[PDB]
């Protein structure tokens, strides 16, 4: 660019200029190579498991150094929301897994069941996600006076589970792993509220992961209040080859 | 109040609620126009406080006693904690609701330039019309965060301009909870897509008092546009 | 697949505290678990007074509601700056029914459910304290011949500052029909949140006129005068009080992220200061010996770690100047007690009860008391010049204090609670090596991650990029020899191979890298497509640091 | 220049409620009262733009025009001359 | 001052020589010399250009010795409000941090900072824990071991 700055509300001006229509290149992808799906797919894979794989292994084995202060930050009750730079889903899967429910079903005395929410998949459904949920965990039903007059049963039915769960020891008993809670049918407000009020249960622990650099605006305060997060930047580079088959890519 | 007034200092009091319902009606007959009701109301509210100035030398002058109470029938009298972020938050989204954007750089722009560049000219022609006046227009989100951190408050290791970290953003989505902002989606709205655009919804008498709160001359950005 | 699905459920095969062994791994296990033990006793006795606290704010405003509410019009109760999370609840009182009915904008969009939805609450109430009814406002006309009894409806608008104006505006004027039916008596409770000059001016002159007739305005925000603040921070201070102490760094936070929200920072300086708690007893080895009875069981690796104490080193200089003996006189230091809680706790009472003294912080007084500024802070009053120097104190700075503070110099505190969320993603964007590793050796040195080259040329670019240019730009980057060494290694795929002997190899390897970058910086949210069926140029939509 | 009590904006949004509810300003582009019942019950579960906005920059449209204003209003009104333009 | 003038004729030599008076190697010394040709006119005052420049690659090539010295970088700091002609030390930091803005993104500037290990100032093995938001990272709080055995050594003598 032409310009004077980059960085700040400097760089947001100065390069937002006007530029002239003689000065507009022409070019289109018209003259750009053409490949197919398959060598796509071929270097893409290659590229993958082969392309700075080495270091990224390192950094992982660097981050996997923190699952114990992750461990004690979800059993004071804090939400565990992962950002960065690339995929974070078999960090969320291994952490979950290998990890958090045989040391919590060790720590508690079969291990803990692990729910895992796919946000990159647009198909991601809240009345299904909390069907799963209530056959993992039997709350209560809701009673005629409970379903008020046309009102949300789920989140009515969550509300008598918070009221509920008060009372009861605190022993964690689902893990619910969100893959890209900033995805395309989960970052709606009823499954936020669905999401934020089930974090609100100290017996459910959440671990979270967010991918648009705008994700904070999802959660006001009351949001932000009842998630409760502790941010890790878990940036590793990851290609991310799960969640781009969700997109049409070769357009 | 009236029984209490007489005894604290039948066809007099008469004359003394009569006079008050004609005073009330030439003071405050062009604001009501001819509304019973809203009559009613204002006399409601006006009458313990007419009483209250009465006294032994007022209920034989209705003139002295007119003076007396003159505010009652001069104004109508009929009426009824954000964070400083929120604040700033909802100036620069007013600012950008009613400034153009291609002459911000003429305003904001105060750094130091390594780089041979030319800043905006600025506008040339004032507006006929106060923008004010008219409905907001919408902007993006790196806009506002652009004249946020223009706007906002303060060596080698400091970078004292305040960057968007999580609370900007909480305040944000609390300011759009509260419609304090508003976007082009009411209902099932995507926060986070690109072509959900943002407008301020609050008016410019608001928007003064909550720039006075936080002493930020606002009426400075638009006294020289019109 | 499993990652083809939307959700799944796993149990997984199973085959003990994460605390982690500190002092370079040769601390023992047994002071890990002391340390765990400790933390749990610093914890609850902090969370008890913590809700204690809660309870009695809930009670408190039951009181001052009822108080308000029950000592032909609206009786009109404004809360300003309310969450609308408080439970009212009415009078028992014979001869008389009281109903409480709740109303949320969701329940609202329009006046015929927000009609419905109350008098089928209306009825049900009555119905379950003691023939079927149309829910319009007729049953309210009918409610003395139906169930005997007066009616004393109190209707709770929860959070206000997200209903249509309109629709309340008309429900409130339908409302007002009930008046002349002399059994009935209607109690309105506003849940305000920003201002009630906001919703002055958007409701019609008439209704102001006729809410103005009986109202009241009552504040309860999380800080109104900061008497609930002040209770945690001070069962906080007692908690620690001869145990720990407080840096004016830290406190000088808590007061910062305090000010930065309106109403939910109770919580939240609950969370920023649990979250001290915890990086203390995960991070500090001498923890152990916040509790007296650990004394004696010092190593060489503790007294090595306590012995670059900045307040022991100007000690220790001074002594100049002017291991045994060490081991005695680190035992013996440690007991005194650090009488700046009793201290804060007496002015705070001195300033509460006698010189009444209330609009006062807690947290700002122990800020000034920390950098010795209590005069300071106290002159801003006008009312204690009789008792400045009754009221003076001065901090003692004690040796090795420093090994048992909470103090915020790391940025930890800040990285966890309130990052720099997108300052983070562009600052790892733009300089990756501060992410992976300097350790296919050959191609890794010499040319970046995709992404990473992909955002430096997005950086120097306008803010309307023609993507085949850009493409271009990021071509002539990247070696082609060393790239078309690196494909041709894997002589088990012979694709790869066959697709190398092209002679448009590297134009199609960089379209592809290019192609996935540009989906990855499209999903993250930086860049955007012009059109839908274009897709030839591209905005910015992110600039750094902004 | 050539004395009127000058009221404040604050005063005038009530002259301006009445206004609107003795039909002399209609909302603008708005339906009004719908055919039939079907079309009144949509129309009554949709938020409507004009009842979001601060009352000041709601759009309005007349029902009278200046040209019957200056028709019917006499002479010896003292705010006859600005009917004209 | 010099950081004032505008449209200066700069020598090829002059670099080298103000390169010379910070002990920048040759390497680094040429590679000032080369940002400064590549933006040769686009520039306003070359003199704020060549200064960020230079004590952007003296902070990272001299860090092994800011770390035990604090001193050092005062001592810098003068020594170029003085070939400036300055007496404003804000105009120096105002320098640098304008510099830093154009050349946080280079490949050169990428490998002064991966082989002194400077990463703003950090090393790897702590950078790494600082972005991750480890509880166990190391705090500015306690002297250095280093630095403690040196202060030995200072009271030894």
């Amino acid at each position: 660019s032409a310009s004077s700055f980059l960085d700040t509300f400097e760089g947001y001006f100065d390069q937002r200029k006007i530029v002239r229509t003689n000065a507009k290149s022409r070019h289109t992808m018209s003259m750009a190579p053409d490949v197919t799906r398959e060598e796509f797919s071929l270097v893409s894979n290659f590229f993958n498991e082969n392309f700075q794989k080495r270091p990224r292994q390192k950094l992982f084995e660097i981050q996997k150094k923190m699952f114990p202060q992750y461990w004690f930050e979800l059993t004071q009750g804090f939400s565990l929301l992962f950002y960065g730079v690339g995929s974070k889903r078999n960090f969320l899967e291994e952490f979950a897994i290998d990890y958090l429910s045989p040391k919590i079903a060790y720590s508690q005395l079969n291990s803990i069941p692990c729910l895992i929410l796919n946000g990159y998949n647009p198909s991601c459904n809240y009345r299904d996600v909390f069907k799963e949920i209530t056959d993992l965990l039997v709350p209560a039903e809701l009673t005629r006076s409970e379903t008020k007059y046309w009102g949300n049963h789920v989140i009515l039915q969550i509300q008598k589970m918070i009221d509920f769960y008060k009372n009861q020891p605190l022993d964690i008993k689902l893990i619910l792993v969100v893959h890209n809670l900033d995805g395309p049918s989960i970052r709606k407000n009823t499954f936020q509220t669905m999401l934020s009020f089930l974090s609100v249960i100290r017996q459910i622990a959440i671990v979270a992961s967010t991918d648009h650099i705008y994700a904070p605006l999802l959660w006001d305060n009351m949001k932000a209040q009842n998630y409760n997060f502790v941010f890790h930047d878990i940036s590793n580079f990851e290609p991310s080859t799960v969640e781009s088959t969700f997109q049409d890519v070769m357009k | 109040c009236l029984r209490k007034r007489i005894i604290e200092e039948d066809d007099q009091f008469q004359n003394v609620a009569a006079n008050f319902i004609h005073l009330i009606v030439q003071a405050f007959h062009s604001y009501t126009g001819n509304d019973i009701f809203a009559l009613n109301d204002l006399i409601d509210f006006k009458w313990p406080k007419y009483v209250s100035r009465i006294t032994k030398e007022n209920i034989f002058e209705p003139l002295a006693l007119y003076k007396s109470a003159i505010k009652l029938f001069l104004s109508t009298d009929d009426n009824l904690d954000l964070s400083i972020i929120s604040k700033y938050l909802l100036i620069a989204s007013y600012i950008c609701s009613y400034l153009e954007p291609r002459y911000d750089a003429s305003i904001f722009s105060r750094k130091t330039r390594i780089i041979q560049g030319r800043a905006a000219y600025g506008r040339r022609k004032k507006k006929e019309v106060n923008p004010r006046y008219l409905q907001p227009s919408l902007f993006a989100i790196e806009r506002l965060l652009a004249i946020f951190q223009a706007i906002f408050p303060i060596a080698l290791r400091e970078e004292s301009l305040m960057k968007a970290n999580i609370e900007v953003f909480q305040n944000l989505s609390e300011l759009h909870t509260l419609k304090l902002i508003a976007t082009t989606m009411n209902k099932n709205i995507d926060y986070l897509s690109p072509k959900v655009r943002w407008k301020v919804n609050v008016p410019w008498e608001i928007i003064k008092e909550i720039s006075e709160s936080v002493h930020f001359n606002i009426s400075d950005y638009f006294s020289d546009i019109h | 697949a499993d990652a083809q699905r939307s959700h799944y459920t796993v149990y997984p095969s199973l085959p003990h505290i994460p605390f982690v062994k500190l002092l370079s791994g040769k601390e023992s296990e047994v002071n890990v678990e002391k340390r765990w033990e400790l933390y749990h006793q610093l914890h609850s006795h902090f969370h008890d007074q913590v809700d204690h606290i809660i309870d009695n704010i809930e009670a408190d405003l039951k009181a001052e509601i009822s108080d308000l509410l029950y000592s032909r019009c609206f009786n009109t109760i404004f809360l300003l700056g309310s969450d609308s999370t408080t439970k009212i609840e009415l009078k028992d009182e014979s001869s008389r029914y009281n109903v409480l009915i709740e109303l949320t904008p969701k329940e609202s969009p329009n006046v015929r459910m927000m009609l419905r939805r109350s008098m089928y609450k209306l009825y049900s109430a009555a119905d379950a304290e003691e023939n079927d009814v149309s829910y319009d406002l007729s049953l309210v006309e009918n409610f003395k011949r139906l169930f005997g009894k007066d009616l004393a409806m109190v209707f709770n608008f929860k959070d206000v500052d997200s209903i249509n104006f309109n629709t309340l505006d008309n429900f409130i004027i339908l409302l007002k029909s009930a008046f002349k039916y002399d059994h009935v008596k209607i109690s309105l409770i506003f849940n305000i949140n920003t201002n009630l000059s906001n919703i002055e001016k958007n409701l019609r002159q008439s209704t102001i006129r006729l809410l103005k007739r009986n109202y009241h305005k009552l504040d309860v925000s999380s800080n109104k005068g900061f008497k609930y603040g002040n209770q945690i921070f001070q069962s906080f201070l007692d908690t620690v009080d001869g145990k720990l102490n407080l840096s004016d760094r830290f406190v000088e936070f808590i007061l910062s992220k305090m000010a930065n929200n309106t109403n939910h920072n109770l919580q939240l300086l609950t969370k920023m200061l649990d979250y001290s708690l915890m990086s203390y007893f995960f991070q500090n080895a001498f923890s152990v010996f916040i509790d007296p009875v650990n004394v004696d069981f010092l190593n060489d690796d503790y007294l090595k770690i306590l012995s670059r104490c900045p307040t022991f080193m100007f000690f220790v200089e001074g002594l100049i100047k002017q291991n045994r003996g060490l081991e005695e006189f680190f035992v013996e230091f440690l007991v005194r007690e650090n009488p700046i809680n009793g201290h804060a706790k007496f002015v705070a009472r001195f300033l509460e009860e006698e010189l009444n003294i209330t609009n006062f912080n807690l947290i700002e007084l122990y800020h000034n008391l920390l950098i010795g500024k209590l005069d300071s802070y106290l002159d801003r009053w006008s009312a204690c010049k009789e008792y400045k120097d009754r009221l003076h104190f001065e901090p003692i700075d004690t040796i090795f204090q420093e090994l048992f503070t909470l103090d915020n110099r790391s940025g930890l505190l800040t990285q966890s609670i309130f990052p720099s969320y997108k300052s983070n993603i562009e600052d790892n964007l733009l300089s990756w090596e501060q992410v992976l590793p300097s350790l296919s050796g050959d191609l890794d040195k010499i040319m970046a991650p995709v992404l990473g080259q992909l955002f430096k040329l997005y950086r120097e670019a306008n803010m309307t990029i023609n993507i085949y240019d850009f493409y271009i730009a990021f071509r002539e980057t990247l070696p082609k020899e060393e790239i078309l060494n690196f494909i041709r290694k894997d002589p088990s795929n012979t694709k790869l191979l066959e697709l190398a002997e092209t002679p448009d190899a590297f134009d199609k390897v960089a379209l592809i890298l290019f192609m996935q970058a540009i989906f990855a910086f499209e999903n993250m949210g930086l860049i955007k497509f012009q059109s839908t069926k274009s897709y030839d140029l591209v905005e910015k939509c992110v600039w750094r640091g902004i | 220049s050539r004395t009127i009590k000058l009221w404040l904006k604050k005063d005038v949004k009530n002259v301006w409620e009445n206004l609107v509810q003795l039909d002399f300003f209609t909302e603008k582009s708005a339906v009004g009262l719908r055919d039939n019942a079907t079309a009144a019950f949509y129309a009554s579960n949709y938020q409507f733009q004009g009842t979001m906005i601060p009352f000041d920059l709601r759009s309005y449209q007349m029902q009278i025009i200046l040209q019957e204003l200056r028709r019917i209003i006499p002479k010896s009104n003292m705010y006859y001359s600005w009917t004209q333009l | 001052s010099l950081l004032v003038k505008k449209y200066c004729k700069m020598t090829t030599e002059e670099i080298i020589r103000l390169c010379n008076d910070f002990e920048l190697p040759r390497e680094v010394a040429y590679k000032i010399v080369d940002e400064y040709n590549i933006n040769a006119s686009r520039l306003v005052c070359p003199w704020q250009l060549v200064c960020g420049l230079v004590l952007n690659c003296t902070f990272i090539v001299f860090n092994e010795r800011r770390r035990k010295d604090p001193r050092i970088d005062h001592f810098i700091v003068s020594k170029m409000c003085s070939l400036m002609l300055t007496s404003k030390v804000d105009d120096v930091i105002e320098c640098v941090k304008l510099v830093k803005e154009l050349i946080i993104g280079e490949k050169w500037f990428r490998d002064l900072q991966i082989r002194y290990d400077d990463f703003d100032g950090i090393r790897y093995d702590e950078i790494i824990f600082r972005k991750l938001g480890s509880m166990l990272q190391t705090t500015n709080i306690l002297v250095t071991d280093d630095q403690y055995n040196i202060w030995k050594k200072r009271i030894e003598m």
